[PDB]
This record gives structure tokens, C-alpha cells and sequence, in this order.
RNA sequence: CCAUGAGUGU
RNA sequence: CCAUGAGUGU
RNA sequence: UGUGAUGAAACACUCAUGGUCUGAAGACUCCC
RNA sequence: GGGAGUCUUGUGAUGAAACACUCAUGGUCUGAAGA
């Protein structure tokens, strides 16, 4: 019976009682041991391993790692592994030392300089392959969407309250903001609006009429050029975001189809994404019951009932789902549960590879709710 | 099936099915993938049953991943029917937990032994 | 200003200015801080300010942590390591002779790390999930120190698994109990009674428990010692 | 002694018995009365007024308003005012009657359709010299400039975290937010970057090298052409914003020297205007004791103090002034207490008329800290 | 649903499709609402929900207010109009013979407050401030009732100073006592009692005073008699 | 000067500074623009008292206006040093307050009615 | 920050 | 929402 | 309908009004 | 330690909790009935 070990300093063998009975030193390459250690995750032997196997020929051999031990049955050998094993230790505790002994290095001092470099390139390989998931410029993107969102509406109510120096009356006329910021934007001084400008935004005939003549009997202030274009410098910002928003809806919509379908045609891209970014990742999306999911966002209102025993929210970002904001109150709770049901099924599919079965989904979906929705 | 991680022989799937149902009677179980998945996170479960007929099999693909983070070990059944209707249920079950094993004990703790036998272990 | 030793090898207070008392430690790369630390020169030789609010060690400390069993070379498997405040501490303590070994999974926060860790030849990053020691099991040695501060449920079996992994017999364990990261539902002071029992119920023999109050609100530290 | 009434009604004089001794009827225009009433309002009489003090020729005479008194003095009469007086309150006990009577109107239903109309066009005529005063634009400028940085600032944050997922190292390489905005519009990818386009911003030689090196050896990841340009969205909209801040600086700059030229004699435009803001308008900022000006922001702070006699708040808005934020803790205080005394004094110049005094203001100031700065 | 009068002239509950009960008055302008209220049609005869979370006189109703003194052809000088919720249902009340007369000093409210007046010849819209009736006395007549709610720390004393300006010999006051403008210090409780005692001392006879709680946090309405 | 509203004589003038020590020793008084101001905004003064020599002029330009709204009596002095020296202080006071009158009711009386008559009223 | 009245966004 | 570690704007 | 029935507090903003610190000391120098 | 003066100070001495954001990690409902 031998016991098998694998470090940055090569593959060695050990017997029970935890003597060296054959050893393989690694080249001291960054390259080749930082690659193999990446390998060694996915169960992949070192290959100082195989030719250590070859020298000694050992009928029971046991490994530190599990997912080792079919690699190495497909080689040949009969195989098992030990996680805290003794031999493990008996190897680390003397590891100062036997890096000199197998001659990995001459000495202590520079088998820790290129230890210390090996973990330095080690971390930065991995560093890179998680910068280099997809999601995570999902989640970005509808992060600043959701800026962006807040931006509009901050800057569009600080408009209205500051054109409404000039002509108040617009205020309560143009409920849209983008419309709103628009006038402000084209026009700029009450006194400079014209029929055939407003028509060209589809402002139909009649409503054209009830601006002019509130502009005309406006009890509005008269001010400088000066004065207007300052306001006006918000305008443009407020139109200049919208079409950023759109931009990015879009851009959001291409990367979510992409990185997660079945979760995008049950919720949309938004707030797919939405709650790709509560949950931190996809992966992260699907490990969740569906009883998380149906609560994500509104944590200030879960943590308040989980403390004192209260009443939980029925829905958390999933609010925003047309079916439930828009059904009554006492259908909500039930549209969520159903919802975040599906979702989580939907985001386990999407991650753990399956192709595309959100058409089905949604079907199932839409019968349920058809179901709470009569009675 | 993919999620499907080692390969349970008839005769210990049924004394799982069998570990689950004196479960039921004496100590406490979960039943269900969600309520077992709480379950796993929150680290109360001693073992996981898990069906191998689900039908999406993401479903519970989860599982092998989250029980193995927690060190929670996990059994596969062949029929989900069979699981669900041991649990006490007339209908299927994908997954289930066992979180108090009470006059199973015994027969809890050879499954879990038999399960690191046919995995690697010693 | 003043700049004198403690019971603890290369730990100083400082009189200062004005009569504060502050915890410095002797800085390993000279004229370069971690977070924004103070840099002072006393006869020559020059110390980093040890802030008690974001190094639950240097709380620990203030807060009368008997025997402090990281040293002049000693050998530290560090869980949680994070952006490298505490770690970067323990880094000057140890100094050249002695290793630090930093686990952290978060990438957004290794990326700092990294930045500490090149200055830095006592320590040596990485980016794994401590609740796997075998995907770090190849590039670690056995310590004589396992400091842990990581925000997790289990974080007490997390840090016993690594334990028996990496820490050497009669080696000690610094472990941080973060209670409203266990459960925030529950009582700190429960909650310290029964991470403190796991420890027991395998085998470590509690040494000393500290409070981190005023520094650390609902944390507490336990320190051990593994048989 | 005749005692008069001045009403929307006409001018009508009573006797101390409540009689109506004579009367003369105002003509039934909405623009003549309206004016009279605004100009009642400094004390200015009615012209109805004028002809009934002729026809009866009364020795002393007796008003419902103090401001009328010297008005009517210089006229040639003695006169005296009495506020609630019961002849006032007898002629508007019988005042939906004496209307009629007066021949005001012909009946109740079109005194009232007039009253309303009057009623309407006189608030029309407040509501627009409310709207006409220029510290109110002084104060919506200085609450975008607000909105504005708070955006810029969650924008760059936004776009570090975002950025940083293809360019990590250049975050912590670019303090300056407005600098590292430049670079991400010009470039997106890091393989993009030159020598040449980077000198032609005014990096210095050796910044441009380690920007250069860090894009070379950068452990980012490799990313689509639709990615980077997402993120150069937002980039521009922060160099745009950047733009918009500086525009509306010089506008509050050329506002605040004209409203409130004292005030921003010692604080500058943008904190004088946000005093403004805080306080409502400028002649309310004159109002305040200095005791409330030096706390004015810092609400929060100051009814925690005085709900539980706790310590109250050195400084609020004012904490802004340069003089404080610099200065240590203990000297604090002292600084915005004699800010605060300075600032009241210039509100009150500035409010109560013209005269620019602020540079022995700012003299005396600078006096009062290098005092508090010797200790 | 179902509408039928109440003890109070002009003021109606609604039985509802689902069995709640709600306060509503009949609709001088029809078609139209002010803020966002439901509109109800009953017998072909339109009504204006008044909801009691926003206007004070209909929570002042709803916590039991004997007896109302705002009833048809009423005159009310209004103190504190501001945007036209509570006065415009006080409109409907009143009918076209009686009147509103609104003192409201915020020129950002008086501005929404003209749409309101436009559209009603009950109310006269008055953009002065309450401190000076004298800058008013010249387009108001005396009144019966005296309705003050105006955020003011001399309120009370305000409101008896437009009293006897305006208010009629045996008229009635109702005076909303705002505890936390007056002073957010104090107990709201001692504020009521010595408010009250400004009205008796002056001579008002206190009928009712009623606590406007669910409704209206830290408030109380007096009903009182002028002599 | 400006801010002041209307013409006091002398001996009112005399009678009022000598109202404010009276009051000093057996009632309570402000001293000082601010906390004048103060007594006024908070409606604890009966009787506010400004001199007629303030060195900006717009420091108490305020005090008629904001009197007025409280409905708080308000009278002049001629010398700032001489209100100031009678408050009990020795350095200069543009306003003062009195908020209890104490042994100084009768004389606080005579001036607040005697200002209403050289005011208009009756 | 507390209170009142009026509104906005996902 | 609570806690921990890192930072930003006026 | 356990591939989730039943119950059950989603989140982010803006404007207007009022409540808006303390109150006489501190620093120097000269004679025995 | 006793005595004496000078400068600044109610046009404010002395004392005394300014505001707004971002990232990362963990704590993240109920569980068999319904028409
Ligand atoms: N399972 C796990 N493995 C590794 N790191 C973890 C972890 N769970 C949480 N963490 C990390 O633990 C850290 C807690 S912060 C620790 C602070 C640091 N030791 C200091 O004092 O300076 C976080 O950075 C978090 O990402
Ligand atoms: N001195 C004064 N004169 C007139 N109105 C005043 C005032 N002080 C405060 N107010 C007004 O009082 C109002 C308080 S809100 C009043 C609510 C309204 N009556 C309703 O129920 O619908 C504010 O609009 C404010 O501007």
C-alpha cells in the first residue's frame, strides 16, 4: 500500500509508516506547475504523478484528492483516497526541509522565492478566468441602468421645479418627463413655442392648443437667456440619459438571451439581470430555493420579520413583474410563490448547461396564474 | 443521467427508501427540492436522497454541488414516485432530506458508510 | 513621540505628540503602507500604525490577549485574508523567516491583495475557497498559527477542517466568531458559548476568549490550542 | 370722528354708532382694484378713499390699517388707526347686503361671481412677483449642482467597478475621476493605448509608462467591441456632466454676486447659494440668528441634541468653508461660531439693501481665525 | 355599493362592493376631482371619496366629532388652504350659497390651489399671510366658522387674532393643534392642554377635542365657540 | 437712520433704559442682536429694545420686521453703549430683550402704551 | 431628524 | 435591515 | 399541487410648511 | 501667594455629534393542501 502525494514540489510516495519510498521532483517551471495545478482541480494527475506510478508498482494506492481517483483507475491502478490523511501531515510538517531533500531547490531561501512567485502567478491565472465570465457584465450594465433610472428621475423633478420658475403652468400639463424635458430642451423661452415643433413630437392638435394658451395667460416669470439655458443644460442631460437607457436595455437584452435564456424569457432582460446582481452570480441565482429568490431586494422587510416574528413580504425585485404589481393584493403573494418557483428552476437549467426550455416554462407559468386569477 | 455522480446498487437504494419512511415516523424529515435545499444550506440535514429520474434534470443538479460545500453526503433513488410515496406523500418527490434520522440511526449510518465505500475513502 | 517594545515580539506602543498611546508594528517594506496607515520613524528605524478598528488582531491585543502566538518566523495559515489589512500586520510580525498563507475566494478583493503580496515576500495570495484545503493542499506547508476571520455560517467547521489539514499539533487558533454572520436572528453571546463547544467536542483546548467590543461590534475571538 | 372702511367694495365712512355717514362706490373693474389693493398693502389710500375724505370734512379721523396713518397726514388730516375695531366688524357683518345697497352690484349673485374673479386675478398678480424674485434661481442652480456632483460621483464609481472588469489596474493608477472618465471614452480596450494619444491629454512622462506597463501585463479580461462601448456610455455622460458642473459654477457665480454679494463675499457662490437653499430665500437667511445659520444641514444632528440634551452639531452646511474642514477639531467650533456671526451680518446687508461691505467682513474674519489658529 | 346621508348635512358613507365604509361628499363640480379620489356614481347623483388619512376634517369625523359646524350655505374663513385637498371637500359641503374664503402664504401651493378655485365659485383663493388679516380685510366678509390649520408655532394665537378680525359672535373655531411645529421637543399631550388654555383664556368655550390618531400622527382638532 | 420706524423722546428713552435694570436685577432679559432675535422668533419677549447707532444698519434691520409678525412691541435708544452698559455689560449692545419684567411690570407698561400712542391706535 | 400637505421612478 | 473588510463626492 | 398548495410588510426618489445649539468670557503683562 | 494695569469680546467669548454615496462577504419567509 502506498500513499501518493502531490505538491508544487513534485509527486512522492510514501508507505504507511511515512518513509519516502519514491520520489519525482517537478521542473522548476512556473509555466508547467501552474498549469498543472489548474489541472489537478478538475482531477487530472500531475505528470510526475504517471511516471511515479510506472517506477513503483503498487497493487493499493490512496490519494489526497477525490476527484483523482477515476483518472487513475482509467490508467490502470486500483485506487482509493484519504482527505486529512496522517501521511499528508507527516509530509507537510517536514516540508521546509524535503523541498532541499528531493532537491527542488539547493536551498530554503529560493525554494520561498519561487513559491512565493508560483502563488503569485497561480492567483493571477485564476483572477483572470473569473473577470472572464459572462455574467458579470450583465450585472453591471443593469447596475447602471438602475443609475441611470434614479438619474433621470432625480434630475427630471429638479427640472420641473426649476422651469416652473418660468412657466409653472407646464408642470401639471406634461405628465411625461421625457416630453417635459423636451420642451425645455427645443423651445426654451414660453414665449418661442410653435404648433408645427410640438406636432413633430405627436402631440395631438388639441393638447398643442392648451400649452400655447397656457404659455400665452402665464403667470410664470420673465427671464434673462442667461437664465434658461442653464436650465436647459439639464434638459439635454435628461434626453441624453434616455437614449443611454435604451442603448443599454438593449445591450443588457443581447448578453442576457446569451448568458441566461430560460431566466430572460420568464422575467425579461432587466430583471433577469436584476437578480443576477442580488444573488452576485448565476451560479449563485441557481443554488437559491425558490423561497429566496421570491424574497431578493426587500431585505430590510425580511430581516424586520425574521427578528420579531412578523409578517414576511410576500415579493421582493420580482415586484416589478407585470403580472403582479398590476393583480390585486391578495393574488400577489401567489402570482410571487408560483414565479419564483419557475425562476429558480429556470436558473438552474441556464446554469447547469441546459438548452433553452423557458417556452414551456412560461406556459406553465401563465396557467397557474390563469388559475389564481378566477376566484 | 449526467447529475448522477456514483452508481447505487437496488439493494441499498432500498434500504434508503426504507431509512426514509422510519424517518418519517420517529424523527424529522424534509421533503421536497426547495425545502431540501434550505435544508443543506442551513446545515441541518445528515443525509440527502436524491431521485435519478427528474424530468429536467437541472432540477436538483444543484444539489451534489452545495451538499459537498457543507459536506452534507447525498444517496440517489431510481423512482421519484417511489421517494415522494415513501415520504408520506401520494405524489413524487425529486429530492428529500433527512434531518433527525430517530429509530433509523443505525441504519442511517451504514448508508452513509456505504456511500463513502463507492466513492473512494478508507 | 516614543516607540518601545511590548510583551510581544515585534509589537511597539507609541507615546506620542500629544500622550496617545498607539499600536505600531516594524515595517518589513520601509516608506510603503497597505491601507492609509501612519508611517513613523523613530532612532531610524520605521513603524506602521496598527488601527484597533479594522485589525480585530491589534483589538484582540488592546483587548488583553494573554500570549499572542504569532511571532519572529513563525509559519500562519490565514483564512479570510481579504484585502490584506490584518494580514499585511502579521506579515512585519513574522518578518522574512517566518510564511503567511492568505486564502480569500472574493476576486474583487484578491485584487488588492495582490498589490500586498508582491511588496510582500513573507506572503503568499490565493484565491481559493477554504472550505476545499485540498485545492490549496499543494502549494501550503503545516503552521504553527491559523488565523481565521471569515464571514460563514459554518466558519467554525470550516476552520476545524482546515485544522486538521494544515495545523500542527500543539499549533494554535486564532478563530474570529462574526455572530450576525452565523445568525443574525440569535444572541452573540449564545452564539460564542456554542462555537466554542465545537472546538471542544473535537479537540481544542480553549485558552482564552475575548470580547472585541469598542473595535468590533457582535465578534468575538477564541484562542485555542489544537492536540 | 368718522370712522373708515376700505373695502373691494368702495370707501365708506361710519360714524362711532356703526351708520354709514357716506359713501363713495369703487368702479366694478378687476384691473383698478387689484392695483389699489397691492398698493394698500404700503399704505397707499384708495382713490375713493381720497374723494370721501373731501366731501365730509372730518376732523379726526380713524383707519383699520397702521400703514395708511402717515399717508393720510401728509394729506392734511389727523388721523389714528384701531385694528379689530367693532365698527370695522358692523360693516363686514352686513357685508354680502351693503353691497346692494352701496349699488356695488346689482344683486348678491354678481357680487360674488365679481369677489371670485377678483380674488383669482389678485392672487395671480402674488403668485408672479413671488416667481419674479432672482434668489429663487440662485437657489434651484445650486440643487442641480448638487444632483449633479452626487451623479458624477455614483457614475465613477459605477465605472471603476464596471471598467475594472477588463482594466483592473488602472483604478487604483487614476485618483481623479475625471481622468480616468478621459481615458475610458478614447479608448475602451487597454491594447488601444499610446504614448502619443496619452501625452496629447498632459500625462506626465513617467505616469504614461506605468499606465502603459500595467495595460501590458494587465491580468483583465479579453472583451467585444459591444462590451467597451457600454461602458464608454456612461464615460461620456461623466465628462459631460463634468462640463455642465463648471457651465453651472460661472451662471450661480453671476446670480450670487448680484442677490447676495456679501454672503458670497465670504463663503463663495455654491455655499452661500446652498445657505439660500437651506434657509428658503435670502430674506429669510436674513431672519436667522447666527446660532442657526451655523448649524443650518446638520438637522439630523441638532434635534438628536436638544430631544435628549445630548451635544449638539459645531457647524452643519458651513462645515464646507475651507477654513473649518482643514483646521483640527478644537478650533472647529470656534471658526464656524464666528463664520456663522459674519454670515448673519452679510445676509442682513445683503437683504436689507445693496451695499457690498464684504471685505471688512472678511477682514474681521480672517482677524477672529488666525487669533483662534494662535493657541 | 350604496350611498345614504349621515347627522351631517351634505356628508355621506359608502357601503361598497366588498363591504367597506368610506366617507364621501357630493360632487360640486362633476367629472372632476382634485387630488387623485375616486369618483362614485349612485342614482345618478356623482360623489367625492374623502379620504381621511389625508384630509383632517374627515378624520376628525371618523374619530366621532359631535356636531359639525360646516354645513350648507356656510361661511368659512380657511387658514392654511395650502394645496386644496381638505377646503375643496369643505366646497362641497357648502354648496354654491355659502363660502370659502383660502389664506395660504406658500406660493408653490397656491399655485395648485388656483386650479382647484378656478373650477369652484365657492372659494376665493387668498396668497397672504395669516399673521396679517389686515392685508385680507378688504376682500373677506365675517364668517361662522373658522377652520385653522396652518404649521406655526404661535398657531393658536394666529387663529384668535383672525377670530376677532372675522369670526362672528357665537361662530365656531375648529383648530387643528399641530404638537411637533409648535415644538418637537415638548409632549404633544402638554401641548394640547395649554393651547386649549389659550382658547379659554382668551374666550372660546371649548365643545370637543378630539385626538386625530391613526389618521394623523402627534395632532388634535378643537371644536370651541367665539363669545 | 433707516430701520428706525418711528421718533421716541427722551424721556421714554430714559424710562425704557431704566425699565431694562430694573429688570436685570428681578426679572429676566437677552442681551445681544442674536439672542434678541432668538426671543422674538421663540415669542418669549414682551418688549424689544434697539439702538439707534448700529454701525452697519442692516444688523437690526430685521427686528421691526420680525417683531411685527410675532406681534412683540419694539422701542429705540439713541446710544448702543449706554443700552449695552445698562444690560449689566461693559462693552456696547445693539439690542436687547425683556422677556420678564419683575419689578419693572408698571414701568414696561407705560412705555409699551405709550409707543402705541405716538404710533397711531387708540 | 420629527410632523403635515402635494407628487415622481423601477 | 444587522455585522465585517475596502473605498468615493461636497 | 413537493418540478411547491396555503398564509404573508417590494424597493428607490422630489417639493412645500413648521419645530433650528450655548450666551461672558478668553488671552497677555508689570510691582513685592 | 498678595496687589495692578493691557489686548480681543453681545456687530458674540466659552463649551459642543457636518452631510451625501460605492464595492465585497455572510446572516435570506412558510411547507400540504386547494376549487
Ligand atoms: N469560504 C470562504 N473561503 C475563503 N474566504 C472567505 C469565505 N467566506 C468568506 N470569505 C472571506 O472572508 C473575508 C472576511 S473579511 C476578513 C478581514 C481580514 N482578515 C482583516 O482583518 O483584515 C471576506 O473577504 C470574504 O470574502
Ligand atoms: N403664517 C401663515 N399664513 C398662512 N398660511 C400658512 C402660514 N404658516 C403656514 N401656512 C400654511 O399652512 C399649511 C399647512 S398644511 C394645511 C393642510 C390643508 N389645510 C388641508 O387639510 O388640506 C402649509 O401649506 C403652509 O404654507
Amino acid at each position: 500500500k502506498i500513499y501518493l502525494i502531490e505538491h508544487v514540489i513534485g509527486a512522492v510516495a510514501y508507505d504507511e509508516n511515512g518513509n519516502i519510498v519514491d520520489y519525482i521532483t517537478n521542473p522548476r517551471d512556473l509555466g508547467k506547475i501552474t498549469e498543472e495545478l489548474l489541472n489537478n482541480e478538475k482531477g487530472i494527475p500531475f505528470s510526475a504523478t504517471v511516471e511515479l506510478l510506472k517506477k513503483v508498482n503498487p497493487q493499493e494506492v490512496v490519494v489526497e484528492n477525490e476527484a483523482e481517483v477515476p483518472k487513475l483507475q482509467a490508467l490502470g491502478y486500483r485506487v482509493s483516497y484519504e482527505p486529512y490523511s496522517k501521511v499528508s501531515r507527516i509530509f507537510r510538517e517536514s516540508l521546509p526541509k524535503v523541498a532541499i531533500d528531493i532537491k527542488f531547490a539547493s536551498n530554503e531561501e529560493d525554494y520561498y522565492n519561487f513559491l512565493h512567485e508560483l502563488s503569485l502567478e497561480y492567483t493571477r491565472r485564476k483572477l483572470r478566468s473569473a473577470a472572464q465570465k459572462r455574467d458579470l457584465l450583465a450585472i453591471q450594465a443593469v447596475r447602471a441602468m438602475d443609475d441611470i433610472d434614479k438619474t433621470i428621475n432625480l434630475f427630471s423633478e429638479r427640472l420641473r421645479e426649476w422651469y416652473s420658475i418660468h412657466f409653472p403652468e407646464l408642470d401639471k400639463l406634461i405628465e411625461d418627463h421625457e416630453e417635459y424635458a423636451t420642451i425645455v430642451s427645443r423651445f426654451g423661452d414660453r414665449g418661442f413655442l410653435t404648433i408645427d415643433s410640438l406636432k413633430e413630437l405627436g402631440f395631438n392638435e388639441q393638447r398643442i392648443n392648451r400649452i400655447l394658451d397656457a404659455a400665452k395667460k402665464s403667470i410664470g416669470a420673465d427671464i434673462s437667456e442667461d437664465d434658461l439655458s442653464a436650465m436647459r443644460m439639464i434638459a439635454n442631460t435628461i434626453l441624453d440619459l434616455y437614449n443611454i437607457r435604451r442603448n443599454l436595455n438593449n445591450y443588457l437584452e443581447g448578453v442576457m438571451k446569451e448568458v441566461a435564456p430560460n431566466v430572460t424569457a420568464l422575467v425579461g432582460p432587466a430583471l433577469g439581470a436584476r437578480l443576477l446582481s442580488i444573488a452576485g452570480s448565476l451560479d449563485e441565482l441557481a443554488k437559491m430555493p425558490a423561497s429566496t429568490i421570491q424574497v431578493l431586494g426587500a431585505e430590510k422587510a425580511l430581516f424586520r420579520a425574521l427578528r420579531s416574528g412578523g409578517r414576511p413580504p410576500k415579493h421582493g425585485i420580482i415586484f416589478q413583474y407585470p403580472a403582479i404589481h398590476t393583480s390585486p393584493r391578495w393574488q400577489r403573494g401567489k402570482i410571487a410563490r408560483a414565479l419564483a418557483a419557475k425562476l429558480a428552476i429556470a436558473a438552474r437549467v441556464d446554469a447547469f448547461s441546459g438548452r433553452f426550455i423557458g417556452d414551456q416554462l412560461n406556459e406553465q407559468l401563465k396557467k397557474r396564474i390563469d388559475e389564481i386569477k378566477e376566484k | 443521467a449526467s447529475y448522477v455522480k456514483f452508481e447505487v446498487p437496488q439493494d441499498l437504494a432500498d434500504k434508503v427508501l426504507e431509512a426514509v419512511r422510519k424517518a418519517k415516523e420517529s424523527g424529522k424529515i424534509k421533503k421536497g427540492t426547495n425545502e431540501t435545499t434550505k435544508a443543506v444550506e442551513r446545515g441541518q440535514a445528515k443525509l440527502v436522497i436524491i431521485a435519478e429520474d427528474v424530468q429536467p434534470e437541472e432540477i436538483v443538479a444543484h444539489l451534489p454541488l452545495l451538499c459537498d460545500e457543507k459536506k452534507i453526503p447525498y444517496v440517489y433513488v431510481s423512482s421519484k414516485k417511489a421517494l415522494g410515496e415513501a415520504c408520506g406523500l401520494q405524489v413524487a418527490t425529486a429530492s428529500a432530506a433527512i434531518l433527525e434520522p430517530g429509530e433509523a440511526k443505525d441504519l442511517v449510518d451504514e448508508i452513509i458508510k456505504r456511500v463513502n465505500e463507492i466513492k473512494g475513502k478508507t | 513621540i516614543t516607540v518601545k517594545q511590548t510583551n510581544m515580539e515585534n509589537i511597539y506602543e507609541c507615546e506620542f505628540n500629544d500622550g496617545s498611546f498607539r499600536l505600531c508594528t516594524r515595517n518589513l517594506v520601509p516608506n510603503f503602507n497597505v491601507y492609509g496607515e501612519r508611517l513613523i520613524k523613530y532612532e531610524g528605524v520605521e513603524y506602521r500604525e496598527w488601527n484597533a478598528f479594522r485589525s480585530k488582531l491589534a483589538g484582540a491585543i488592546l483587548k488583553g490577549l494573554k500570549t499572542n502566538p504569532i511571532r519572529k518566523g513563525t509559519k500562519v495559515l490565514y483564512l479570510g485574508a481579504a484585502s490584506g489589512t490584518t494580514i499585511s500586520h502579521v506579515s512585519d510580525i513574522i518578518e522574512l523567516n517566518g510564511k503567511a498563507y492568505g486564502v480569500e475566494f472574493s476576486p474583487r478583493v484578491v485584487r488588492e491583495l495582490l498589490l500586498v503580496a508582491q511588496r510582500r515576500p513573507n506572503i503568499f495570495p490565493l484565491l481559493a475557497d477554504a472550505r476545499f484545503p485540498q485545492s490549496y493542499k499543494s502549494v501550503v506547508e503545516n503552521v504553527d498559527v491559523l488565523y481565521v476571520d471569515i464571514a460563514q455560517p459554518d466558519q467554525t467547521d470550516i476552520a476545524i477542517y482546515n485544522a486538521k489539514f494544515f495545523l500542527k499539533v500543539n499549533g494554535d487558533m486564532l478563530l474570529v466568531i462574526k455572530a450576525r454572520s452565523i445568525d443574525v436572528t440569535k444572541d452573540p453571546k449564545e452564539i460564542y458559548k456554542t462555537e466554542v463547544e465545537k472546538l471542544e467536542n473535537s479537540n481544542f483546548e480553549t485558552i482564552q476568549i475575548i470580547n472585541l467590543d469598542p473595535y468590533d461590534k457582535d465578534h468575538a475571538i477564541v484562542l485555542s490550542k489544537y492536540k
